[PDB]
């Protein structure tokens, strides 16, 4: 698979827009966490199916199949929305029908901090012109980059083959590739950042009992 | 527990 | 000044070995939580030395210098520790009279995690065989992506520009040379996630009365 | 505070 087949084949794999659903009503922390919740719920079990629709990821082990979706699901629903918030200076673009702005984070304590981060690191996206491809490849590296391990080093190497494929595909210098590569990775430390915040933060609101014990979202909060 | 269901179970 | 010359300056910058001295008593929760605080205390006092020495890093805002510092001094203790541990597979080299073993980690209750974490990276920086010099722009690198914004943006080109130099002096093909700089970089998501649960652990073990917060070591966690 | 007197006070 040629690394324009790899992209086509990630572009094909992408999951369905998920819409929030909401009977109106204003925002307080129990009712901003509840929303969040449902949204990140269904977007785990078409995440499920993507990944499925990576090729090679099947071929995996059951165990590492498993180990990458449950280390890297937060990382890549923020990846996702990082994307969606690409065009939209200072929102978060949750649903279409769901935009959160930076001063509505004020609502639930400890998101502040998260919208922020996300926000900062959208912005640092919109200011290298991230491209849909390069999104692509960086969201599929996130999954796999959570961690047969030759099956699994070979997928990573592919995936990251496609990226610095998209980069020269843009014509711009060899120092400049290598440069974007290294702006584009550098950003991944932000989104486990941001991750590994919003996973702390999950724990805490479940803990404060402000969003009740969920299914599919519980299971992955969990193991 | 449901992702094993998911992962083992082909659509 | 270029490529050679910052190599030449993060050379010649590295932080003296800190050394633990502590008189004979075998390991606890209480005890080897004070070997860790009274290692990393002085260990920062060294590394706000080293970071003064990275060439252009004083001509940054002091805003930057304080946030910079305050955000990645975990990840930067972490990456030092998987340098010193590189070549002993299963043991963390914390200082030479503290030499960890996996096992040593069941005396503190979700330390053993974190050892993994670090151990697990250890051993992929050790697969790569990381070079020195490609360690030093990587533990700058960290410094410098834990975030006048161009100054700052212009210092963490010049070390990127330095790594990907480093990585050139092999004889190594282009799509190899972009492959080393991809698989390094994806790394830096590791180290974080190490010294965020990292600070996580030390904050719970603050809160859980364990140990007494050193110094610098309570301005840095606590900022 | 020491991090604001060790970045200012040189060596
Ligand atoms: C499980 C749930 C509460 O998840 C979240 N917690 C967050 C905290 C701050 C910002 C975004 C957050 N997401 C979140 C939800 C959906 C999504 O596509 C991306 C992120
Ligand atoms: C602040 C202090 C307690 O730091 C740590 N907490 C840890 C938990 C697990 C593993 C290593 C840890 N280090 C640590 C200590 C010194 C060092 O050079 C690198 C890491």
């Amino acid at each position: 698979l040629s690394p324009e087949q790899l992209v086509l084949t990630l572009l094909e794999a992408e999951p369905p827009h998920v819409l929030i659903s909401r009977p109106s009503a204003p925002f307080t922390e129990a009712s901003m966490m509840m929303s969040l919740t449902k949204l990140a719920d269904k977007e785990l079990v078409h995440m499920i199916s993507w990944a499925k629709k990576i090729p090679g990821f099947v071929e995996l082990s059951l165990f590492d199949q498993v180990r990458l979706l449950e280390s890297c699901w937060m990382e890549v629903l923020m990846m996702g929305l990082m994307w969606r918030s690409i065009d939209h200076p200072g929102k978060l673009i949750f649903a279409p029908d769901l935009v959160l702005d930076r001063d509505e984070g004020k609502c639930v304590e400890g998101i502040l901090e998260i919208f922020d981060m996300l926000l900062a690191t959208t912005s640092r996206f919109r200011e290298l012109k991230l491209q849909h491809k390069e999104y692509l490849c960086v969201k599929a590296m996130i999954l796999l980059n959570s961690s047969s391990s030759r099956k699994l080093a070979h997928l990573l190497n592919a995936v990251t083959d496609a990226l610095v494929w998209v980069i020269a595909k843009s014509g711009i210098s060899s120092q400049q590739q290598s440069m974007r590569l290294a702006n584009l990775l550098m950003l991944l430390s932000h989104v486990r950042h941001a991750s590994n915040k919003g996973m702390e933060h999950l724990l805490n609101m479940k803990c404060k009992n402000v969003v009740p014990v969920y299914d599919l979202l519980l299971e992955m909060l969990n193991a | 527990h449901l992702i094993l269901h998911l992962l083992l179970q082909d659509s």
